């Protein structure tokens, strides 16, 4: 029943704790 | 005005009489004898910020010292005694 | 084959106790006990049997009780055979009684 | 003048941050380095809330928006935009102002500021209004923590509250109406 | 140096020596490992066949109406199937087989030099990013334009005068992905500041 | 470093393949690299655990938001008992017609998995009841856990870089993790219940909306803070008060009843909310125990140094403990796998036998797709707790500083430890085993009066104690007149001298001589297991053989096969013995806690304790009938909704065979064929053109062991994962 | 659902790609 519309809103959200973890592990195996 | 603020008023001075009354003694004693160190050194020294030991707060003119901290350390006991007597209503 | 053979042909075996044929039934679990007790010898390795060992000599030593003839772990090639005798000998009897507790019963 | 009778003494700090009691009890004040950027928050948001107050107070006093909380819920804004585009509408032009704050305040300028750099167009001091900068906001901060209070407990915004203390002082204080809920 | 105003740096790969540059490479494509400017006329193709492109979907809304989506759909002309795409596939490949194939060896200017179609030249070479800063511009409406149907539907003047009647309730914040874009308004309000405390904080 | 392995350059360089399977299993360990000061290790770890702690948050966002999304679960709330919650879809491009059909077995429209996770009730028994509560909720997580690789990213610069010493500060850390991080997280959680969950149990809706509109008592804080604490204890539940309504609902919020709530047969919420406020009181308590900048607390090694006995018996007592335990690393990693470790064993223990979510013990097989569960990741947490234990004594111990302590006559006596286990462990060795098989052929002969069987005298006294009356003693609990009986004749014992005698409920379930037998096998697998890792870690520093291992390594194959051929000789080696019992200490346990309870949810007890006692009927009763479910999942007559299982439960066996491969045939007889494909590949036409980079080789003898564990325990784990799930789902008990 | 044609689209994206690019990059990455 979930409306569609707040699914992307949530795949979305998801997204940006995927660039977060690429941005963590850059710096840290950059060291 | 009555017993529920009468009472944790009349308890939370039995503590505070055995902190000054004697235990100003011995806690003292051991504080003296206690101090935290890391790789013999203490948490300043080795580069810790945060763990410098803060005596800059705790000062009085009371005629022994007795300070703030000790004041909430007893005064949390005194409200312990507190809310142990009211709040039972267990065996009397 | 599991349903078809192992599953549905081992319901001869299981169900004999108290009947003429129930020395395959134990047979058949005693098959599986060496069987297993082979890995024992396959998956470890002397160098921890010899310092386990060395342990006990201090039990009996400290009782005087040593013997004369020192207690060595077993070869390298030594637990290696002793580990082939049994995974074969224990996976061969199981099928010795598989075979004749069913068939036995059946044929 | 420490704050509450002598000790109190930061070895970090001299007061020449704008304002001193002396008064850091847990030690953040340590490594000086970020002590900066505490100092300015700390303008911030005094010069932020302080606003906040009489934000609510002017109107709830003498205006519309009693109740301050439910603003926002009720009806008859004085600009119906609905809810779900004026918070875009917020951020952005907030956006510029807050980046280029920011990159005014991390250009050497450590000061305030606002539209790059110029910052006093009356040009009216520096000293002393500045020491009372910080005085009042240290005050609006924790003069706002009460309105909080407020809303959760009696739910009557500061108007009322002002007004209910005044005619029942026994009857209406933190204590009594916290111990008794019936708002 | 506008640049796009995230705070100060941008890469080295973007300074400003391309016209059109504000300096903005997310994802470190504007590098070099192959070549970059080989994207400038992958931009400036895409650009300049893109801003002529609202010209046919854009005007006729205000005439005729049959509109850029439903356009296409209904003519008379195309005769019995593959007569219909198969004249339009040469003449189009012809020539750009000349610059495609011509101006990846007979130099990097896309047509620039103009030896294929001389126009009048009186302005050339300087302004240039103006032509490249205004397509870029229609660029980004051309998407819009599908959103304009896929959401809406209207046609894009049909849909200028619903702004123009009601300007508040016109938005898209209202309509379908308005709670969506609405998010990624916010989520790019704090955009400029992650990538800032890269520099400042480190 | 160019090449891969950055961190090490003997990887670095290397010919062959090896360079790129150690490259992988060298990464993580930290202490092991080119420079690592001792700051800059601390650095990455404490990075690293923000890895960690974002990766869970995510996991249970994806948990939280498939159910919302492609589950059931408002048709579920209705109907608890008689309906299957529902996990994520299944997509396979791969089907036919009638495995798609067959599996769209719940309320959606499409093909799912009946969800044997658990989760679904925690979330009915908080109460949530909205697909938009959970996505609600599966937003935060998802938004919380993005704070920290934020703060991942944001600690890892020079600016906000923490000190050294600010990690080795641990009386700050046990201030705020007792107080803080355990305490106050103890009251939100009180909170959480008494707004939220206990109302909504009475069928009152609140949210975040209505939130303070409502309040969670009748009374206002009143009695809390007059000091009178019995209003809010003052009018419980009835026994028929029926959940997520209202019907007879007692008014109260603090209170313990004991025993279940016969509605749900779960724990009443009220004793919840009364337990945690209490635990908040104790932690909050206990926090302020150690010193901090504030000069007032305790010492932890003014503690320590203090408790020699004035005897001499642990001569030095504890000194420059806290040296080691603040500067090793693997001794306080060794202490919290072995803490947590027990505790995942603990929550197992208590969490079937009180089953505090509401519904739970109704549905049956999410109870054993649980259990097992926390026993299995209880298992590895203590062999982990050991190694790192061994890593400790192998690497950062440090004789000289330690001379006279408690570790230093640990390893004064090595072999009274290591023997008296070897003592322990044969006794119930030769007679647990012993039994069993006397009971066998006693069975077998066809006459069972003959066989060994003893009652478990003491856990029945135990049981007595605790009030069972089933038996004949009467002692405490169990006796009306003993000073115990009319102490909590007040409080909790009335309820919970109910749920104890109703047998139903898995609580303190009766026990018998297949119950003796087996807790005899269980206490084999503890001490062989420990007898294992106990002897790795004394033995790291040096035995009799090679008394070079502190210096030559911790994981390493051999000494070579001279002075009698040394074989896993290593403390790493020893640590690799222990996995294959801990699978057996474990299996027991799997096993005899699920066909106890199979019978008891088929509601027989008769199976068990008259066949439990000889080897057969585990083998003829427990694994014949539960397998002949699982086999017909392939069915070739037709796909079975347990054809998932089905064949999983191959997959489990394959892998498991595959593992034998590894721990069997050891290396030179590998690397002598690869020696026959490197020069076929080599000189074969067509192929001269392409060649490796990386000289391919048999891969290391420490590595093949380690990659054989892991196919022995994935293989291991999937049958008995499909064997318990596909058995009770088959039945449904 | 509402969503129901997701996915289509992310397991071949998330079983496929996804495993054919980080088989790629990886790969690239073991040797330089
Ligand atoms: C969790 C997985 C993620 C999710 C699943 C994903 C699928 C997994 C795909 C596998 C991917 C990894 C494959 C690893 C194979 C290589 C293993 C290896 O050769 O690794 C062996 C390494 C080799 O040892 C190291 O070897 C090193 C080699 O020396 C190197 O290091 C030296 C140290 O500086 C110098 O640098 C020197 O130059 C250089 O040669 C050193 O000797 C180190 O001291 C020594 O530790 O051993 C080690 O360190 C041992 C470290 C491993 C300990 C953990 C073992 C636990 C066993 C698993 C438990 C069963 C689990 C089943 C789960 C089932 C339920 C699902
Ligand atoms: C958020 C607002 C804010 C911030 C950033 C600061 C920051 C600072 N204050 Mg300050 N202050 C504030 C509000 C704030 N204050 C308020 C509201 C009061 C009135 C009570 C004061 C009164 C005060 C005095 C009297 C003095 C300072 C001083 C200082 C400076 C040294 C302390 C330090 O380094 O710690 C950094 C501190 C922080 C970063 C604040 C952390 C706060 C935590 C995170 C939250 C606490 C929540 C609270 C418990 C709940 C509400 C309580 C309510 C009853 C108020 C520092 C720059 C000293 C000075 O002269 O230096 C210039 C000094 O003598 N402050
Ligand atoms: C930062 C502090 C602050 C904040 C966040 C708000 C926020 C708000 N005010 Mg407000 N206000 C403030 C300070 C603040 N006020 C002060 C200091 C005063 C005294 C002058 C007022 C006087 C005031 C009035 C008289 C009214 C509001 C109203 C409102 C609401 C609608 C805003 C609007 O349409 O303005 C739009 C702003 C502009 C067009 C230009 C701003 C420059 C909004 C909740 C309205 C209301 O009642 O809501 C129901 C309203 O009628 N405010
Ligand atoms: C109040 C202050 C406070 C708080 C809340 C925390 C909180 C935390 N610190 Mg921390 N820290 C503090 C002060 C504080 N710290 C100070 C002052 C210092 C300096 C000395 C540090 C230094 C420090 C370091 C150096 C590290 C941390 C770490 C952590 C995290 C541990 C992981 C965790 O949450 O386990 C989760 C566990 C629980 C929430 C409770 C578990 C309780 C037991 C095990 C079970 C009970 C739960 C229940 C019975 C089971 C049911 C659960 C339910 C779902 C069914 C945690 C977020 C570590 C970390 O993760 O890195 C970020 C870490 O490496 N801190
Ligand atoms: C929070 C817990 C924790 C932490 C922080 C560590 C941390 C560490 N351990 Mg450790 N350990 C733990 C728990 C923990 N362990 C437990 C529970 C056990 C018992 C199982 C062990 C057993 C253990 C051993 C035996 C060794 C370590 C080692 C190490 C160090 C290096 C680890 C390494 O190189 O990994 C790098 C990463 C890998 C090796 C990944 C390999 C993948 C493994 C083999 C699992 C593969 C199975 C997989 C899940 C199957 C998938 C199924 C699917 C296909 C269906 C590091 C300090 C090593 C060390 O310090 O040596 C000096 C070492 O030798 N640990
Ligand atoms: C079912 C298989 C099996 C069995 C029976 C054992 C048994 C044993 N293992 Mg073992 N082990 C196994 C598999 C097995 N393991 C596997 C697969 C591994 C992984 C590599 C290990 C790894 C391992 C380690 C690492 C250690 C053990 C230890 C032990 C001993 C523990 C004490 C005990 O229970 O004694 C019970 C003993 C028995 C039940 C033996 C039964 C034999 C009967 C009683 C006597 C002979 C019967 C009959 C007379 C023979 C007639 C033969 C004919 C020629 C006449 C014991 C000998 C520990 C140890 O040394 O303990 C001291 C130890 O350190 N094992
Ligand atoms: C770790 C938690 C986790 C796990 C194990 C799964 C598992 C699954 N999801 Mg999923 N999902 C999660 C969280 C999780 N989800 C979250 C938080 C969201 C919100 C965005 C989604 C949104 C989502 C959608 C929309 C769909 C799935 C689908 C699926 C299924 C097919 C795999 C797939 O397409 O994933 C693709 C998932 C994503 C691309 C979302 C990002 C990945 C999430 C955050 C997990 C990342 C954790 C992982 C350790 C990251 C490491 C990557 C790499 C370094 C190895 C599978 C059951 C599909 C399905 O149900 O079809 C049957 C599907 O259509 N997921
Ligand atoms: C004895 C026996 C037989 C029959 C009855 C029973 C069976 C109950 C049994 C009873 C035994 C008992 C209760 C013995 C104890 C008696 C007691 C408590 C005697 C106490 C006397 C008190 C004395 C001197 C006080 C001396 C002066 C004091 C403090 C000064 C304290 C001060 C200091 C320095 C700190 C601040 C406060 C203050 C007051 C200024
Ligand atoms: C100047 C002056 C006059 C004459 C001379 C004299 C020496 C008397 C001097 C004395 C001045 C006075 C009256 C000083 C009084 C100081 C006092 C009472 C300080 C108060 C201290 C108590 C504090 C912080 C509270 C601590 C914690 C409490 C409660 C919490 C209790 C709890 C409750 C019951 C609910 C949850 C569980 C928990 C935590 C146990
Ligand atoms: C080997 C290694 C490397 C170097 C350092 C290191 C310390 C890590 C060392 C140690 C590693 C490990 C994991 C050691 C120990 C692990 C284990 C099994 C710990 C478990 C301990 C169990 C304990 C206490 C139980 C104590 C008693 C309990 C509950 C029962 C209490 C109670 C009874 C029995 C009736 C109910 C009421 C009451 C009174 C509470
Ligand atoms: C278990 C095991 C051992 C330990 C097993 C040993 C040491 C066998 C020794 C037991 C013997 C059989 C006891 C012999 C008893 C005497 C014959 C005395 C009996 C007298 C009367 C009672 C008959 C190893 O030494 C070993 C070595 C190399 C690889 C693998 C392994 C291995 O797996
Ligand atoms: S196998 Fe490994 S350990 Fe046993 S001898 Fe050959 S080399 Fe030495």
């Amino acid at each position: 029943s979930i409306s569609e519309s707040q699914i992307f809103i949530a795949i979305f959200l998801a997204l940006i704790n995927g660039f977060l973890a690429l941005r963590l592990g850059s710096t840290l195996y950059n060291s | 005005e009555l017993s529920p603020s009468l009472v944790i008023s009349l308890s939370t001075g039995l503590s505070l009489f055995l902190g000054r009354f004697v235990f100003f003694n011995f806690q003292r004693e051991n504080v003296a004898k206690q101090v935290p160190e890391q790789n013999g050194l203490t948490h300043f020294e080795a580069g810790d910020t945060r763990a410098k030991e803060y005596v800059s707060l705790l000062k009085s003119n009371d005629p022994v010292g007795f300070n703030i901290v000790d004041v909430l350390a007893w005064g949390s006991i005194g409200h312990i005694v507190a809310y142990y007597i009211l709040a039972t209503t267990s065996n009397g | 084959w599991l349903r078809d053979f192992l599953w549905a042909q081992s319901s001869q075996v299981i169900q004999s106790y108290g009947s003429a044929l129930s020395a395959y039934g134990l047979v058949f679990l005693g098959a599986h006990f060496v069987w297993a007790f082979s890995l024992m010898f396959l998956f470890s390795g002397r160098g921890y049997w010899q310092e386990l060992i060395e342990s006990i000599l201090w039990a009996h030593n400290k009782l005087k009780v040593a013997p004369a003839i020192q207690p060595r772990a077993l070869s390298i090639t030594q637990g290696r055979a002793v580990g082939v005798a049994h995974y074969i000998f224990g996976g061969i009897v199981t099928t010795w009684s598989f075979f004749l507790a069913r068939i036995i019963a059946v044929g | 003048p420490m704050w509450l009778v002598g000790a109190s003494a930061p070895d970090y700090l001299d007061g020449s941050m704008a304002g001193d009691y002396g008064y850091d009890p847990l030690g953040l004040g340590s490594d000086a380095d970020r002590l900066a950027w505490y100092r300015e928050a700390e303008k911030v948001n005094g010069r932020w809330a302080m606003n906040a107050v009489a934000g609510i107070v002017f109107c709830e006093l003498l205006g519309i928006q009693t109740n301050w909380w439910e603003v926002g819920q009720n009806p008859d804004l004085p600009v119906d935009l609905p809810f779900n585009a004026l918070v875009a509408i917020e951020a952005v032009i907030m956006g510029f102002f807050e980046v280029k704050r920011y990159q005014g305040w991390k250009d050497t300028g450590m000061s305030g500021l606002n539209d790059s750099f110029p910052w006093d167009p009356l040009g009216m001091t520096s000293e002393r209004v500045e020491l009372a900068e910080i005085k009042n906001g240290r005050l609006a901060m924790f003069a706002w923590t009460g309105f909080i209070a407020q809303a959760v407990v009696v739910r009557k915004g500061p108007v009322a509250c002002l007004n209910a203390h005044l005619a029942d002082p026994f009857g209406q204080n933190i204590l009594t109406n916290v111990l008794n809920i019936p708002e | 140096r506008p640049m796009w105003y995230p705070g100060a740096t941008a890469p080295k790969h973007l300074d400003g020596s391309m016209l059109g540059d504000y300096g903005y490479d997310p994802l470190d494509l504007g590098a070099n490992p192959d070549s970059l400017a080989w994207f400038r006329e992958a931009e400036l193709m895409n650009g300049r066949y893109a801003m002529l492109g609202v010209m046919g979907g854009a005007f006729v809304n205000a005439f005729g109406l049959p509109n850029w989506w439903e356009a296409g759909a209904k003519v008379d002309v195309p005769i019995s199937l593959g007569v219909l795409i198969a004249l339009e596939l040469a003449i189009f490949a012809v020539f750009e087989y000349k610059r495609y194939e011509g101006f990846k060896k007979t130099g990097e200017c896309g047509v620039l030099s103009f030896m294929p179609f001389d126009p009048l030249n009186m302005r050339s070479e300087e302004n240039k990013l103006k032509e490249l800063k205004n397509g870029r511009l229609a660029m980004v409406a051309s998407v819009g334009f599908i959103s304009q149907y896929l959401v809406t539907g209207k046609g894009p003047v049909d849909n200028l005068k619903d702004h123009i009647v009601d300007p508040l309730h016109n938005n898209i914040y209202t309509s379908s992905v308005g709670n969506e874009v609405t998010v990624a308004i916010v989520f790019a309000a704090m955009w400029p500041m992650f990538a800032e405390a890269k520099k400042a904080l480190g | 470093a160019t090449k891969f392995p950055k961190f090490s350059q003997g990887l670095a360089q290397d010919p062959t393949t090896r360079r790129i399977w150690f490259g992988v299993a060298t990464a993580h360990d930290f202490e092991s690299h080119d420079s690592i000061t001792e700051e800059t290790l601390y650095q990455k770890i404490f990075a690293s655990h923000f890895g960690q702690l974002s990766i869970i948050f995510l996991w249970t966002s994806g948990n939280l938001f498939h159910v919302a999304w492609q589950g059931n679960f408002e048709a579920w709330v209705q109907d608890p008992l008689h309906i299957r919650p529902i996990a994520h879809a299944i997509w396979d491009p791969h089907f036919g017609q009638s495995a798609v059909e067959a599996f769209t077995r719940g309320g959606a429209s499409g093909p799912v998995n009946i969800a044997t996770s658990g989760v679904y009730q925690w979330w009915y028994t908080i109460g949530m009841r909205t697909n938009q509560d959970l996505y609600q909720g599966s937003v935060f997580l998802s938004i919380a856990a993005g704070l920290f690789l934020i703060a991942g990213w944001l600690h890892l610069q020079p600016k906000f870089q923490p000190t050294l010493s600010w990690f080795k500060n641990a009386e700050s850390r046990l201030n705020h993790h007792l107080a803080g991080l355990f305490g106050v997280s103890s009251l939100a959680w009180t909170g959480h219940l008494v707004h939220v969950a206990i109302p909504e149990s009475r069928g009152i809706h609140v949210r975040w909306d209505n939130f303070l509109t409502i309040l969670p008592h009748p009374l206002g804080l009143k009695p809390f803070f007059t000091g009178n604490w019995s209003a809010y204890a003052q009018n419980p539940d009835t026994i028929n008060h029926i959940f997520s309504t209202n019907t007879g609902s007692g008014d109260a919020i603090l209170t313990f009843l004991g025993g279940f709530h016969p509605q749900t047969q779960s724990l009443w919420l009220t004793d919840m909310a009364h337990h945690h406020l209490a635990i908040a009181v104790l932690f909050i308590i206990a926090g302020h125990m150690y010193r901090t900048n504030f000069g007032i607390g305790h010492s932890m090694k003014e503690i320590l140094d203090m408790h020699t006995p004035p005897s001499g018996n642990l001569g030095a007592g504890h000194q420059n403990l806290f040296d080691t335990i603040n500067n090793s690393l693997h001794f306080q990693l060794g202490l919290a796998l072995a803490s947590a470790g027990t505790i995942c064993s603990m929550v197992a223990q208590h969490m079937y036998s009180l089953p505090a979510y509401a519904f739970i013990a109704s549905d049956f097989t999410t109870q054993a797709s649980l259990y097992t569960h926390h026993q299995y990741i209880a298992g590895f947490m203590l062999c982990g707790a050991f190694a790192h234990g061994a890593i400790f004594f192998i690497r950062d111990y440090d004789p000289v500083a330690n001379k006279g302590n408690v570790l230093a006559r640990i390893l004064d006596h090595k072999e009274a430890i290591i023997s008296h286990l070897s003592w322990v462990s044969l006794f119930l060795g030769f007679h647990t085993l012993g039994l069993y098989v006397h009971n066998d052929v006693m069975l077998a002969f066809g006459t069972p009066e003959k066989q060994i069987l003893i009652e478990p005298v003491f856990a029945q006294w135990i049981q007595a104690a605790q009030g069972k009356s089933l038996y004949g003693f009467d002692f405490l609990l169990a006796s009306s007149t003993s000073p115990a009986f009319n102490a909590s004749q007040t409080v909790w014992l009335p309820g919970w001298l109910d749920a104890i005698n109703n047998p139903t409920n898995s609580l303190f379930l009766t026990i018998g001589p297949g119950d003796f037998l087996v807790h005899h096998a269980i206490a084999l697998g503890l001490h062989t297991t420990t007898l294992i890792l106990v002897k790795g870690a004394l033995d790291a520093r040096g035995s009799k053989l090679m008394p070079d291992k502190k210096d030559f390594g911790y994981s390493f194959p051999c000494d070579g096969p001279g002075r009698g051929g040394t074989c896993d000789i290593s403390a790493w080696d020893a640590f690799y013995l222990s996995v294959f019992w801990m699978l057996n200490t474990i299996g027991w346990v799997t096993f005899y806690w699920h066909w106890k309870h199979l019978g008891i949810w088929q509601g027989n007890v008769n199976q068990f304790n008259e066949s439990s006692t000889y080897l057969m009927g585990w083998l003829r009763d427990y694994l014949w009938l539960n397998s002949s479910q699982l086999i017909n999942g392939y069915n070739p007559f037709g796909m079975n909704s347990l054809s998932v299982w089905a064949w999983m439960f191959l997959f489990g066996h394959l892998v498991y065979a595959t593992g034998f491969m590894f721990l069997i045939s050891w290396r030179g007889y590998w690397q002598e064929l690869i020696e026959t494909l490197a020069w076929a590949h080599e000189r074969t036409p067509l192929a001269n053109l392409v060649r490796w980079k990386d000289k391919p080789v048999a891969l290391s003898i420490v590595q093949a062991r380690l990659v054989g564990l892991a196919h022995f325990s994935v293989g291991y784990i999937f049958t008995y994962a499909a064997f318990l799930i596909a058995s009770t789902s088959g039945k449904f008990g | 659902m509402n969503a129901a044609y997701l996915p289509s689209i992310f397991v071949p994206l998330v079983g496929l790609v996804f495993p054919a690019i980080a088989m790629a990059s990886a790969f690239l990455y073991i040797e330089k």
